């Protein structure tokens, strides 16, 4: 009964459209992300 | 310039190899020795 259903609803929709969450996964996820995404050969070992 | 090491022709296998490439190498010649020479037939 929240006159805050409508909205919220097309505020996430919204979003999703113009990219708004995708770009903050990427800011949460893998942007302020420690590891992101050619060592030198080595000899043989017995 | 990283000046290349004489002995640099060693690198692709550790020491280790090498000293075991010996050991086995007079293991060899001493057991084929042997037993070409003991038996007197």
């Amino acid at each position: 009964g929240s006159s805050l259903g409508t909205p919220v609803n097309l505020a996430v929709l919204k979003l999703s459209e113009q990219g708004v969450l995708d770009k903050l996964k990427n800011k949460w996820w893998y942007d302020k992300g420690e590891c992101g995404a050619k060592e030198k050969t080595s000899a043989l070992s017995l | 310039k990283s000046k290349p090491g004489v002995f640099s022709f060693l690198d692709p296998l550790a020491y280790e190899i090498w000293m075991c490439i010996v050991f086995a190498y007079i293991g060899v010649s001493v057991v084929l020795f042997l037993v070409s020479r003991f038996s007197p037939y």
